[PDB]
DNA sequence: ATCGAGAATCCCGGTGCCGAGGCCGCTCAATTGGTCGTAGACAGCTCTAGCACCGCTTAAACGCACGTACGCGCTGTCCCCCGCGTTTTAACCGCCAAGGGGATTACTCCCTAGTCTCCAGGCACGTGTCAGATATATACATCCGAT
DNA sequence: ATCGGATGTATATATCTGACACGTGCCTGGAGACTAGGGAGTAATCCCCTTGGCGGTTAAAACGCGGGGGACAGCGCGTACGTGCGTTTAAGCGGTGCTAGAGCTGTCTACGACCAATTGAGCGGCCTCGGCACCGGGATTCTCGAT
């Protein structure tokens, strides 16, 4: 018997439903502090964080970004792509006044 | 040391609508920081109409005219509305 | 007087994956793979305005640590005002 | 820098950079550019014009107007360099 | 004297109409704050609260919960028409967003 | 009323914003956005002029109204 | 008898009202407008004549940003022309 | 005496620290504050005003019109990035077609 | 009467380019700027004695808010130029 | 075309916990209730700028014709993306130890506000010219077939 | 492809007018020379919360292998939009004239600030318990490859 398989992008639907559903953070929590207090270091040394304001730089950064590919699905979507490509992105930002 | 929040007026105003119904903290956090947003807002508009028409004070006046800038009609109407029945019976 | 491993290129720590879930929740079905490096490049530029600001008002505090609201202050300058963290 | 001035540099040839990318290295370079060689200074063209040998670089030759290889303009939009000297780095005018 | 008495009972609101006016002062707003505005700041305020904690109350009650969470909030504010015009530059911590999929992504 | 706002003066404007061609289903469109765009700005300008006590609306009123919708024009200061 | 090809005089368009600065709305028409949706905020209202103006100014140049914005759809979407569609996208990725 | 003949500045320090006062931005305005905004904003100006005059210099014009402060404005990143928001009566835009829309 | 920056303005022009003029409308819109940048600056400069409950804006708010606001090379020369004001008007 | 695996999802129910709701001391921040100076509400006057309406010119908008090139429905084919299995690998969690710096308190004084007297920087408003608008004729730039 | 028709564009010369570049009269707001009350600077002290690191588990990420459906190059063909001529119309302009109301001046007094006595309100800490989470098993939905 051949084993199953969900049809391509059928998966994809069923993870837009999951992750649309749930509200927790989706980077991996410490690489993400990693990084910020790696862009801080290149600003000043030895910089200290509250473990409060890392939190809160994941949601604002996690919920910029999806903002942004929101706007991103319509500049595919509007070109009759289903897939995005990173003018979608240029694009949006542009419109935006980021560029 | 002492700190302070609009939190309880929010949990009393929250018994007021639906008495069966709590809040989270971090809920709360969100309402303390949605007050002080608006509260801002509403004060630098009045503090700049004060400012262009030269007065001195603040006044309801001014109250009520940063909400029919800031806030989208007939929610502004209602907040316009409450603050006027609020100030007529506090002047009584 | 015992630091941490200093800090090189954490931005590839920002994974396929988790670039994905983004998206996801963004409702995007199909994700060509050109779209993780830019990512990591807005994300990039994103993060480091922010953090100036914040930084520039934890010098201005005299603060060596950064906190929540020197975020916020950031963020809010930045036209992003976030809430969860205010006091 | 702005080693020209005004100089309605005359445009041959197959240019490899478009017209308008030729004209901002010129006025970049504090020159002008021109379509007439009667009121140019120099002319720049791709090698393959001087040898076409067409009316319009035909009449640069016989105006004697020194003219020059595109990379001229990359020298010009790059260095410093004495645009004599540089008429010899790029040259496809023997006349002049 | 007489049995003190607060201006916010004296109001009929929760919302403490004597901190609003003491923000107001210290606040360097104008150089002066007419009595009748900490009232209406505080009743303008405390209804907007209401109008807000009605529908999150509302949508806590649909997910079968009787505390309000934060993705409560952010439904109701992005499900009204006013509120997401009003709050259309704010970010919620936790809030999540609509669920919501393009008709061109859904299968034939 | 609004179809004073004439096909070539939005061609014009689509001109001055590098456009090179253009549906016509565009015209009504555009002045649908713009009759949107000027009654938001308006109703702020009056209100300016209200508590101004004012029946004339002034330049200012305009300015202070653009200032707070995120459009500030300079030249009418 | 003489023709330009299509487009042509519409590139020659840009150009003039780009160089330009003028605004290009009829004066009176414009302020007709603004008067009777004045009227509904509130009646027997009046006007500075600059009030007029700043409107006038203010509007066309939001126009003419928005269709940059429209332009750059209609190009993303491999047309050279502008549909409803692109205006709508651009007004929701501002935000309107 | 005055103040911006001690700051070497061609701004009003006294009109800045009255108008700092009557701004209400704070119970108190320290004297070096009026001084050092003085300086930035007549920095910024000297900055604009350069880019401009030499832009109606090109223009061929000896004054300075609202085309020439747009053009300038527009022109620098930093002053673009300083100003997005804005918009400039008599400014126009920048002469600008993309590339697909020309011909061949 | 009506205040405006507008000689100041012109001392400025005079000093970049001497032999250059300048419109009306755009001495107007010199104002519209300078109004603007002000403002700005002295609303951050307030925000940032709110955020550390200072009752006095100083030099150190305005440097701030300039380093806030203004674009890299902007906000350097800036602080030079306040920096090197302020220097000259203490001597 | 409609019908079975079977994969994922959502639904009842026992545990149990720990965050939310609650109650009590109790500090300071609201209220109470008195001044008082000046902000500002209100009357008055005036002159200016906005409003109305008129006739004439000509720039503009419009209305009609037409063709070309643009939009766009359809097809092929190529691969780059999705999905799924194995691997590894590093994120994650607990708990531990150190000590930097945030937070608070107490002191002392430098300096920003405030006050009066003085007066020149800066403002209002006359006025002369040379900057530049407006042709206008002219010499370039560049588009378009027709070859 | 070049080559010349055309027509559109940018460039000399005049000119004329009127905006801005500059001068004078003059007043008010800056500023010089005081004073002091308290903002905030600096020191000291506490302790807490941030930072580091180690060991163990296992969720997630990375990695590799199909394969199909989405991207997109080509293309046939239908119209709608660009260019251009002739029509008409209403914007514009410079005039006139009107008077509403915006702006300045002037009076008078309502009420927001300042101080000072009082106390209960809201905050901080310490309970205690039920809404929620959490498996865990069980019922329902929905998908795909058959048909």
């Amino acid at each position: 018997k051949k084993p199953h398989r969900y049809r391509p992008g059928t998966v994809a639907l069923r993870e837009i439903r999951r992750y649309q559903k749930s509200t927790e953070l989706l980077i991996r929590k410490l690489p993400f502090q990693r990084l910020v207090r790696e862009i801080a270091q290149d600003f000043k040394t030895d910089l200290r964080f509250q473990s409060s304001a890392v939190m809160a730089l994941q949601e604002a950064c996690e919920a910029y970004l999806v903002g942004l590919f929101e706007d991103t699905n319509l500049c595919a979507i509007h070109a009759k792509r289903v897939t995005i490509m990173p003018k979608d992105i240029q694009l949006a930002r542009r419109i935006r006044g980021e560029r | 040391s002492r700190k302070e929040s609009y939190s309880i007026y929010v949990y009393k105003v929250l018994k007021q609508v639906h008495p069966d119904t709590g809040i989270s903290s971090k809920a709360m956090g969100i309402m303390n920081s949605f007050v002080n947003d608006i509260f801002e807002r509403i004060a630098g508009e009045a503090s700049r109409l004060a400012h262009y028409n030269k007065r001195s004070t603040i006044t309801s006046r001014e109250i009520q005219t940063a909400v029919r800038l800031l806030l989208p009609g007939e929610l502004a109407k209602h907040a316009v509305s409450e603050g006027t029945k609020a100030v007529t019976k506090y002047t009584s | 007087k015992r630091h941490r491993k200093v800090l090189r290129d954490n931005i590839q720590g920002i994974t396929k994956p988790a670039i994905r879930r983004l998206a996801r929740r963004g409702g995007v079905k199909r994700i060509s793979g050109l779209i993780y490096e830019e990512t990591r490049g807005v994300l990039k530029v994103f993060l480091e305005n922010v953090i100036r600001d914040a930084v520039t008002y934890t010098e201005h505090a005299k603060r060596k640590t950064v906190t929540a609201m020197d975020v916020v202050y950031a963020l809010k300058r930045q036209g992003r005002t976030l809430y969860g963290f205010g006091g | 820098d702005k080693p020209l001035s005004n100089m309605k540099i005359l445009t041959l040839g197959k240019l490899s950079r478009n017209k308008d990318e030729v004209k901002a290295m010129i006025e970049k370079l504090g020159g002008k550019l021109t379509g007439t060689a009667n009121k140019a200074s120099l002319c720049i063209s791709t090698k393959k014009e001087v040898e076409k040998m067409n009316k319009k670089m035909e009449e640069v030759k016989e105006a004697n107007i020194r003219v020059v290889s595109e990379d001229f303009l990359q020298d010009v939009s790059a260095s410093t360099k004495s645009l004599q000297e540089l008429f010899l780095a790029h040259i496809l005018s023997p006349w002049g | 004297r007489a049995k003190a008495k607060t201006r916010s009972s004296r109001a009929g609101l929760q919302f403490p109409v004597g901190r609003v006016h003491r923000l107001l002062r210290k606040g360097n707003y104008s150089e002066r704050v007419g009595a009748g505005a900490p009232v209406y700041l505080a009743a303008v305020l405390e209804y907007l609260t209401a109008e807000i904690l009605e529908l999150a109350g509302n949508a806590a009650r649909d997910n079968k919960k009787t505390r309000i969470i934060p993705r409560h909030l952010q439904l109701a504010i992005r499900n009204d028409e006013e509120l997401n015009k009003l709050l259309g530059r704010v970010t919620i911590a936790q809030g999540g967003v609509l669920p919501n999929i393009q008709a061109v992504l859904l299968p034939k």
